[PDB]
């Protein structure tokens, strides 16, 4: 599958997502951004079924959207994860399921913390310091279970995803063409354009 | 391919005296994969408490269906649902998806506060009930959890042995099952009181 | 064909008035009259049986009718609105709640399901309001023993004792004088007997009144042995004799 | 009276009448006028095309419904666009299921039976047109005069319209006459043209005033406008 | 106060649903018809006025066939008459199609009987302006009918309908007391000419064209089919000549 | 048809009103009082019993102010029966909100839903309007104690003070002329009750005919608490604040 | 399971079992097997647990409303009607298979339905895993008119036959007579013949054999 | 399973096996395959039991509304009921049902309608599984205008042969006699037919 | 306003307008019935008037066979009478699939009441202007009379009549059962019940009868049938060999 991680330090959560889109035999696109921001603070990654994948973003973004003008508010990322979960878990029993996984990084402006929610396409939600969707977790979650600590800064957390991806780039058999990282803190949304050599 | 061993989990209760104990391990995971050691599967509406072992969404899903119909049951019947009747209630919503069912095994304990009498039942995906006086078991690991508690139960234990013997039954059971385990909490009910606590155990 | 009236026949008019509502009420002040008292230890509800002919057999016409085994229901209007009424509840006390929760209905929910039946024949399309108002008793678990009554509006109200239909206002004058929060159920079947009395112009026995109480449990009307936590129905319509023995005591 | 009863098509009158059938009667009579008459071998139609200004075109008021069946319109021509096209599929469901052309006798029925239904209903209303209907089928020529009632009858020949009643007395008379204008169709035409005009008054038929249509033995249903209706003028 | 019998199914304060007889009204206004029941089947005749030489003789026929051994005719307004017998034909194979056996003649009254009462149940929905005269014959014997608007409707022995109603049941009584054993089918025809011609009267202005019909176990074979060439000829004679 | 019989209850004046919101807002003014006051440090609801007996049980009564949340609440004024079907529907969106989201439901969010299920029998449906008012009392973490106000129409508003059913008028500028923004829960029990007593159209203003409910935030906990008082609890702050 | 119905001279009476299992393993070592449809028409049953106690109840629930709009007594009759064309609707995916007996205005009956929905009438009947065992006593020592007694005695051996020679049966007997002119009595574990012997030893730990991490007071009241 | 329904001189007779099983083991050794849908029109039925009864109850039901509105109805008017029950819906459905009945005008008929939903008048018929056994032994004993006893006799016979032969046909025969006199239930045991 | 006369919606005086004309409407034939209890019969007396000579006399009658043991004489115009036999045989036919045993007399009245409740309370449905009078020998109850009429309105009678002179017919029988002390015809033949049901219809109505001037419709343990006109013919004979 397409590499999705997922890391909350101190202030801030990041998420790194592979930049490859291959069908069969070709790497179609090497530059693709496997994200669509929800709110301000709030940020979604994917990975899954060759369709699906955007149409599901894509709707998930337009009801948030949504709701914020409606109530002239935004919503707290918890309560964002939970429609997120709710959607997919009709999904999972409809006539032709969403085959997406999503990671879905915030920063609750309330209660001045960043928060990581990994949901699976059965609806399968969980809360973590770290996560990742497809054959990416079985490098990352022992690499991070032994190199992550509760108090590391953003900087930090940029050097903790490094290891992350060079590892990938190790063993990992596909090429997915390295990754986009992007930074959800107190102050919004922003896209670390240098990782190509951080 | 089968729902109720992708993600993993168990969920015991045991009878006192005057008193009700509910357990449960707090991994969560995907096959072989261990992604959660915090999925806690006892959840309670007042004082009556339920534990959902299972496909994790399913557990997530029938949680806030419960406290949504027990919500609204409190606002019309204008007191708290007891054990009993919270028991039919999640028999009929289990069998209400016959065809198309929730993937868990839930287990309701708590105490009836108008007879104080201690309350334990246990359920299959579609509703039908179990309802032993001395325990309940259901996930991954439940034919070791039927071991251990054949085995170290007995009738009237006081709440600080009943604690012990839900907590060895529990945590031995979770040893021989490769999905189930990676922590785990018990809860002590009693009429006036509930202590929750998290046990200390092997982390593989 | 096809019902074509998707609109309300109960409309406001400009007084604020719901005309068929009032109208409804009216056809209930018209009706025999029906009452109920609520004791310690139980409630009795009961009613004159109004034969219309001496060639009938008002036996089998019943107008205190069970509900729930714990529950009763009586009433003052138009009779046939309350016969679909009680089957109407009946079904409900099921449908909404012993089919869910696995036991019978607490008085005030189904007394509210009740209601919402009658409420909405007063704002869907193509029907009038039900002509009639009832009395309900009964009994649960946690709430004790309850009276309510229920009028054509929908609106319900929780009694200690009262009266409704033609002789109502009278009624409940003569009951508001002997009730007491220390009346027996015997003491209520007792001024329930004399508060009829004065609504029955001809004969006044055993055989032209029905009357019906919500007390202890009969095990003896449960049709089974061997399950101690079922001890039977407190709902319990009193037979002729029973009444015609306190008659003599009135 | 009448106005307590000329509500819908749902009510009758203390007299047993039918106020909307008859008012949509009316708008026939308001219709511009047209004439049906039949030989043994060929059938035809006649229509005076009415035009709203000298800048406008006189509509038209005849409607091809299969290769062997056509009729005139006298109305509004909206109801009588939806009548014919319902003539149109059921001559067409007759050939693709049956092989089979459709008897005019049948098309008859099956018309009288839709008016019929706005008739008894609420909600609808009866049909505000007029038609005549012509076909050759397997028992020769054939006219059939449509009411909005849901009456059809067969004819020799007939006209509804304004004044359709001079053409009619006409053809009335005429009968013993045109009936037998077999194997000529130019005459059967004139005969008709003849009978129409027996209902002029304001003008007379011009050239792009002026439709026929025919259809017989040997001929299918086919429309004349304009030039191709001068030799007969 | 006023204004019950602007709305279908409104009882009026003295129990009657006015428009069905305003349906009624529509009936006696139309052409006359009968129905003669003779020892071995039934015989329908029925009036049908010359608007104008313009109306091709023999072509616009009235009696109706249902099934292959029903005949009816009505008076009133045509087409809701022809909507009834949709209505019963559609009734018929119905009936066919699940006991195989075609549908007998009091089976079949019901069907248009409960169809017709149906109409006077809504105010949605008009009565049906005509009365109908219809029978054949079945297992056990031939029987005649005939339905109001109102949906009633009873056996006969004799029946008539539409503007001569009178004059044919004079007649209908007549053979009824003269016949006691039963008239025959060939017998039927004639009379039932000779009816049609009497009961002309009433409207002997216009001239009219007859047209008989009828369903004999001897004479059709149980089978409804209509009277033509030299049987109707004279049966037409049979009434010229005593209508003088 | 049945046109005839239809009230077209969703139409408009010549003036551009609407008929049906106008008469049941006539309706509802003949409906106990009910006042909602909100203070620095809580929101208090007060209703008169419209109508009482010496035999109607009143510990088991509640007639005026339903709990449709653990933080929200209402006061009616009106058809109780009909106030019942949208407290319902209430109630079930409050806890599909609470599904979805996993939190409470902000109280102008289901205040909306609510207007906007009476706005539609408004627009559409040919049925009559809901002949009720709603007070609505509650909190949330976004505006904290907030007091709303809807009737028949669908419309609805924020307020720090106000009144629905009978003698709103009276009540109105009693309000706003003792309010004051820095008020506390005591002040507002004490004004509401005052209120209440010289508007009504009873000879005394006793508990019997009074529901009280209050929503504070128990210095002591950090949680918010609904109270809906109960008759005896009524019948204390009725002599404290001096009324007897 | 092992379920049985016996008419006797007067009546009828039904026997089950009351052992629960998923798999090999036994759940519930005590349920009750017998249910009741109205208070004199008792039903046991066989195959999906689930499926035979709804089946049971939903006829249960209907016939009771039934009784009320007729103001008569429930026929066994109508809860086999009722059962049987439920369970044909849904083609045998409710895998209820039952006896259900009762005494009724009209007398005493005794009936067999399955999933599919065909019933079947006789004397003496026997369904479930333990069917042939507890059959295989009932062909070698029923006979007609047999007392209230020996009925007992009859379906309680035949549960036995069940209990001891059938993996799927055992623990103890359940009894339900169904009498023509008394009401139903429920003989609730009739028999008991295996009971547990007491252990070898008490597993009771010493307190602070548990290690705990973490504790905390939960809070119930709002 | 083993069915026949024989007509003659004063009716028509019915007659069936009385075993059911489930796999090898039996069921029911005593069940009444003789299904009665008017006063004198019965059944044999064979395929599946639980779609049979439905079918039957069914049937019962429209005679009895048809009774209610046209009076009795005829035999060949309860086969077509039972067959358009069985043609319509052939695809869920296994159902093999001989009708017999017994009518005043018409006397005693048979009709067979097989699996697909196909409708046979027959002087006589055989239909369940251990008629195979029988078709020749019946071929060459049936006459037509048999007497009572002869029928009895022929039915007996052939279904004693039937239950020999087949193994899912068995316990005692039942028969049903269909005649103006009125309906005669007769049954035979083992020890009778089994040494014929 | 003045449309509360045409639907079934509330007068100011809490009436029903439409209802009350549809029990007008039940007269309309003019015919009267009644009907008895015996031992273990009950039999229904209805006239029969055939006025026109050009009907069947045998396809003129007011008395039906809902089912093999119920049996329901109708007081009002044939086609609704019709309408109403038509549903109580489909409801009495649905029962006994249902359910497995045969509806029983008291049931599909209350049944038929209810349908008749309906019309009264929905407005696009009118009551059908009969009154009903169902007759059997209920296998729980015995004999069984239930009468139900526009209003939706039932119950049980030991004895019922109906018609323009159902008072006179019915203070005939009031005194009979005064006197008699018993609440039935205490019978053991049906025939003689239906000669005492004659009788008293001749004595209250003060009127002879010949065999085509009459209706009658019996039932017993498992039927219900109607007597012919020899039947009945019989029945007039043995009650002259009495005067």
């Amino acid at each position: 599958m397409d590499i999705i991680l997922g890391i909350r330090v101190q202030d801030s959560v990041i998420l790194a997502s592979s930049k490859a889109v291959t069908r069969g035999i070709s790497v179609l696109k090497d530059s693709d951004d496997k994200t669509r921001q929800l709110s301000p603070h709030t940020l979604m990654s994917f990975a899954g079924e060759a369709g699906d994948t955007v149409q599901f973003a894509e709707y998930i973004q337009a009801n948030i959207q949504l709701y914020s003008i409606r109530e002239d508010y935004e919503l707290s990322p918890q309560a964002v994860s939970s429609f997120v979960r709710q959607e997919l878990a009709k999904s999972i029993r409809s006539r032709r399921p969403y085959q997406v996984n999503v990671l879905i990084g915030g920063y609750d402006k309330k209660k001045n913390k960043p928060e990581l929610y990994q949901i699976d396409y059965l609806g399968t939600k969980v809360e973590l310091p770290y996560g990742a969707h497809g054959y990416s977790g079985f490098y990352t979650f022992s690499l991070l279970d032994h190199h992550y600590r509760p108090d590391m800064t953003t900087e930090e957390g940029l050097d903790l995803l490094k290891l992350c991806v060079q590892e990938l780039e190790k063993r990992m058999p596909m090429d997915f063409k390295g990754v986009i990282v992007k930074i959800v803190d107190k102050d919004g949304i922003r896209q670390v354009d240098d990782f190509q050599a951080q | 391919s089968d729902p109720s061993s992708i993600n993993g989990g168990i969920v015991v209760a045991m009878t006192g005296k005057d008193c009700v104990a509910i357990a449960c391990d707090l991994r969560l995971g995907s096959q072989s994969l261990g992604v959660s050691n915090k999925f806690e599967k006892i959840f309670h509406y007042g004082h009556v408490f339920l534990g959902i072992t299972g496909l994790a969404t399913d557990v997530t899903t029938l949680n806030e269906m419960f406290r949504y119909k027990t919500n609204l049951y409190k606002l019309k019947e204008e007191r708290a649902i007891e054990p009993e009747t919270f028991t039919q209630l999640v028999s009929s919503s289990l069998y209400e998806r016959r065809f198309g069912p929730y993937f868990v095994g839930p287990v309701v304990a708590g105490i009836n506060s108008k007879s104080g009498k201690p309350f334990i039942a246990g359920f299959d995906l579609i509703g039908c009930i179990d309802e032993a006086k001395d325990f309940i078991v259901s996930g991954t690991a439940s034919d070791q959890l039927f071991g251990m508690c054949e085995s170290l139960y007995e009738p009237n234990l006081e709440p600080e042995d009943l604690f012990e013997t839900i907590s060895q039954a529990l945590l031995n059971a979770a040893d021989r099952d490769a999905l189930s385990g990676w922590g785990a909490v018990v809860y002590i009910i009693k009429k006036d009181e509930v202590v929750k606590r998290y046990l200390k155990m092997r982390q593989d | 064909m096809t019902d074509r009236y998707s609109f309300s026949l109960t409309t406001f008019s400009p007084s604020g008035k719901l005309g068929q509502i009032d109208y409804a009420l009216t056809a209930v002040k018209q009706g025999v009259t029906s009452l109920g008292i609520k004791a310690t230890n139980g409630v009795v509800i009961a009613t004159e049986k109004k034969s219309s002919s001496p060639l009938a057999m008002s036996e089998t016409l019943s107008k205190v009718s069970l509900l729930t085994p714990d529950i009763g229901a009586v009433y003052s209007g138009m009779g046939p609105d309350y016969r679909v009424l009680v089957d109407k509840s009946r079904k409900v006390a099921h449908t909404s709640y012993k089919r869910i929760y696995g036991e019978y209905p607490p008085t005030k929910l189904l007394v509210s399901e009740v209601a919402k039946i009658m409420q909405e024949a007063t704002q869907s399309g193509g029907v009038r309001p039900f002509g009639v108002s009832l009395l309900i008793a009964g009994h649960d678990e946690f709430n004790g023993f309850s009276l309510y009554q229920v009028d054509p509006s929908g609106s319900y109200f929780p009694w200690k004792a009262t009266a409704i239909g033609k002789g109502s206002v009278a009624a409940k004058t003569f009951l508001e004088k002997r009730w007491n929060d220390e009346l027996e159920l015997e003491d209520a079947i007792h001024i329930a007997l004399l508060t009829l009395k004065e609504s029955v112009e001809g004969e006044f026995n055993g055989d032209t009144i029905e009357l019906a109480i919500i007390g202890d449990e009969n095990p003896d009307l449960l049709g089974y042995t061997g399950i101690p936590t079922d001890k039977g129905p407190r709902f319990r319509k009193l037979t002729s004799q029973e009444i015609n023995d306190r008659l003599e005591a009135l | 009276f009448r106005n307590n009863y000329d509500g819908d098509t749902v009510t009758f009158s203390p007299t047993g009448r039918l106020f909307q059938v008859e008012y949509a009667l009316e708008a026939i009579k308001q219709g511009s006028v047209t004439v049906g008459l039949r030989s043994n071998t060929h059938a035809v139609l006649v229509a005076l095309k009415r035009n709203a200004d000298e800048l406008s075109s006189y509509q038209k008021k005849i409607i091809k419904c299969d290769e062997h069946m056509g009729l005139s319109l006298a109305g509004l021509a909206p109801d009588a666009r939806v009548l014919s096209n319902y003539l149109r599929q059921q001559c067409n469901y007759s050939s693709l299921v049956f092989n089979r052309k459709l008897a005019v006798e049948r098309a008859g029925h099956l018309l009288c039976d839709k008016a019929q239904k706005n008739t008894q209903s609420y909600g609808g209303r009866p049909y505000g047109v007029g038609l005549l209907i012509i076909g050759y089928d397997k028992s020769g020529a054939h006219l059939l005069e449509f009411q909005p009632s849901g009456n059809v009858t067969e004819l020799y020949g007939t006209a509804i319209g304004a004044r359709s009643q001079g053409a009619k007395t006409y053809l009335e008379r005429t009968l013993d006459t045109f009936i037998k204008i077999d194997g000529n169709p130019d005459e059967l035409i004139k005969a008709g043209v003849e009978a129409i005009s027996q209902s002029l008054r304001d003008e007379s038929l011009t050239v792009d005033n002026l439709s026929i249509a025919i259809v017989g033995k040997d001929t299918p249903f086919t429309i004349y406008d304009g030039e191709a209706v001068a030799k007969y003028i | 106060g006023t204004g019950y019998d602007l709305s279908n199914s409104v009882f009026s304060p003295d129990g009657r649903n006015f428009q069905v007889e305003y349906a009624v009204k529509a009936v006696e206004n139309g052409t006359t018809s009968i129905g003669i029941k003779c020892n071995d089947g039934v015989v329908f005749a029925v009036e049908k006025l010359i608007t104008s030489k313009l109306l091709v003789p023999q072509k616009n026929v009235k009696i109706q066939v249902v099934d292959r051994h029903i005949g009816c005719v009505y008076s009133g307004l045509i087409p809701d008459g022809r909507h009834l017998v949709n209505r019963g034909r559609e009734e018929a194979a119905s009936f066919k199609k699940l006991y195989k056996t075609p549908i007998p003649i009091p089976a079949f009254a019901d069907r248009l009987g409960q169809y017709v009462q149906a109409h006077t149940l809504y105010n949605s929905v008009r009565p049906f302006g005509v009365s109908t005269i219809f029978g054949g014959v079945d297992k056990n014997g031939a029987h005649l009918y005939m339905l109001e608007p109102s949906g009633s409707y009873w056996g006969y022995k004799g029946a008539a309908t539409g503007k001569g109603r009178q004059s044919a049941k004079a007649e209908l009584e007549k053979l009824v007391d003269h016949h006691p054993e039963g008239l025959s089918a060939r017998e039927a025809v004639k009379q039932a000419a000779k009816i049609i011609y009497l009961a002309h009267e009433d409207n002997k202005e216009k001239d009219f064209e007859l047209e008989i019909s009828w369903c004999s176990l001897s004479e059709t074979n149980g089978l409804h089919k209509f009277v033509k060439g030299d049987l109707l000829q004279e049966a037409i004679d049979f009434a010229q000549k005593e209508i003088n | 048809g049945s046109r005839r019989y239809d009230s077209r209850t969703t139409i408009f004046s010549p003036e551009g009103r609407l008929y049906q919101v106008e008469y049941a807002l006539e309706s509802i003014s003949h409906a106990g009082t009910a006042i909602g006051i909100m203070a620095s440090d809580g929101i208090v609801l007060a209703a008169e019993r419209k109508v009482t007996s010496t035999l109607l049980e009143q510990d088991t009564s509640t007639e005026k102010l339903y709990k449709l949340n653990d933080k929200i609440a209402v006061a009616v004024a009106g058809l109780t029966a009909d106030a019942e079907i949208l407290i319902n529907t209430a109630r079930i969106h409050a806890q599909n909100y609470l599904k979805t989201y996993n939190e409470d439901i902000p109280v102008e969010i289901l205040v909306r839903r609510l207007s906007d299920i009476k706005q539609g029998y408004t627009q559409h449906g040919g049925l009559r309007p809901f002949g009720v008012s709603f007070i609505y009392a509650g909190y949330d973490d976004r505006y904290g104690y907030q007091l709303y106000t809807s009737n028949p129409s669908g419309n609805y508003t924020g307020w720090k003070a106000i009144s629905v059913g009978a003698n709103t008028s009276a009540a109105q500028t009693l309000l706003q002329m003792d309010y004051k923004d820095d008020m506390k829960v005591d002040d507002a029990i004490e004004l509401a009750l005052k209120t209440l007593s010289k508007t009504t159209d009873s000879s005394a203003l006793t508990y019997d005919r009074l529901e009280f409910a209050t929503i504070r935030k128990g210095a002591n906990d950090g949680e918010v608490y609904q109270k809906i008082f109960k008759p005896q609890e009524i019948k204390d702050i009725l002599v404290k604040t001096g009324i007897t | 399971t092992t379920i049985v119905g016996v008419k006797f001279n007067n009546g009828v009476v039904i026997a089950a079992d009351t052992r629960s299992t998923q798999g090999p393993i036994v759940a519930d070592k005590n349920c009750a097997k017998l249910h009741r449809i109205s208070p004199k028409i008792w039903c046991a049953g066989a195959g999906t647990a689930a499926d035979t106690e709804a089946v049971t109840q939903l006829i249960g629930s209907n016939i009771e409303l039934h009784s009320l709009y007729t103001s008569r007594e429930p026929r066994v009759v109508s809860a086999l009607q009722m059962l049987k064309q439920h369970l044909f609707k849904y083609q045998g995916h409710i895998g209820a298979y039952l006896i259900v007996a009762g005494v009724d205005p009209t007398g005493s009956h005794l009936f067999s339905i399955h999933a599919h929905g065909s019933t079947d009438v006789g004397y003496y009947l026997s369904l479930g895993s333990g069917s042939l065992a507890a059959m295989a006593v009932l062909e070698s020592h029923w006979k007609q008119d047999l007392t209230k007694e020996e009925a007992i005695k009859l379906a309680s051996d035949a549960i036995q036959a069940g209990i001891w020679n059938d993996l799927g049966s055992g623990s103890n007997v359940d009894v339900c007579v169904m009498e023509i002119g008394k009401d139903a009595e429920y003989l609730r574990n009739y028999l008991t013949p295996n009971v547990r012997e007491e252990k070898q030893k008490s597993y009771k730990f010493p307190r602070g054999t548990t290690a705990v991490l973490k504790e905390s007071i939960v809070n119930i009241c709002d | 399973t083993s069915i026949m329904a024989v007509t003659f001189k004063d009716g028509v007779i019915l007659g069936a096996d009385s075993r059911t099983t489930t796999g090898a083991y039996i069921a029911n050794r005593v069940t009444d395959k003789l299904t009665r849908v008017h006063d004198k029109i019965w059944c044999c039925r064979s395929g599946s039991a639980a779609d049979t009864q439905a079918i039957a109850d069914i049937v019962q039901y429209h005679l009895e509304l048809y009774t209610s509105q046209y009076g009795t109805p005829s035999t060949e008017t309860a086969a077509s009921v039972f067959k358009e029950l069985c043609y319509e819906n052939k695809d869920n459905l296994t159902a093999g049902i001989i009708v017999a009945g017994y009518d005043d005008k018409n006397k005693g008929e048979v009709y067979t309608i097989p699996l697909g939903g196909s409708v046979h008048k027959l002087p006589y018929a055989i239909a369940g599984s251990g008629s195979t056994f029988i078709y020749g032994y019946c071929d060459k004993n049936f006459r037509e205008n048999m007497s009572k006893e002869e029928t009895v006799d022929f039915i007996k016979h052939s279904l004693s042969q039937a239950i020999k032969w087949d193994g899912s046909s068995g316990g005692v025969i039942r028969m049903v006699v269909l005649t103006a006199a009125g309906v005669e239930r007769l049954i035979f045991y083992p020890d009778e037919y089994e040494q014929l | 306003a003045g449309y509360d006369r045409h639907i079934t919606i509330f007068s100011p005086e809490g009436r029903l307008y439409q209802v009350e004309y549809a029990f007008k409407a039940t007269n309309q034939t003019n015919i009267n019935s009644l009907a008895v209890r015996g031992k273990d019969c009950t039999v229904v007396i209805s006239q029969k008037k055939v006025p026109d000579k050009l009907l069947d006399p045998t396809t003129v009658s007011y008395i039906f066979c809902i089912s093999r043991t119920i049996g329901m004489v109708v007081n009002g115009p044939i086609p609704d009478a019709r309408n109403a036999a038509l549903r109580a045989k489909a409801e009495a036919a649905e029962f006994r699939y249902k359910y497995g045993y045969d509806m029983p007399c008291d049931v599909l009245a209350k049944r038929m009441a209810n349908l008749s409740q309906i019309y009264t309370q929905r407005a696009y449905m009118r009551p059908l202007g009969v009154i009903l009078t169902f007759v059997s020998v209920d296998e729980e109850l015995g004999p069984s009379i239930y009468k139900t009429d526009p209003a939706g309105y039932y119950v049980g009678y030991k004895a019922t009549a109906t018609g323009p002179k159902q008072q006179e017919i019915t203070t005939n029988l009031e005194n009979h059962f005064k006197k008699s002390k018993i609440d039935h015809i205490n019978e053991e033949s049906w025939e003689k019940v239906v000669e005492f049901a004659i009788t008293h219809m001749i004595d209250a109505l003060g009127t002879e009868f010949s065999k085509n001037d009459l209706e009658v419709g019996v039932a017993t343990k498992d039927k219900f049938f109607t007597l012919s006109a020899e039947n009945i013919e019989e029945r007039l004979v043995a009650i002259a060999e009495q005067d």
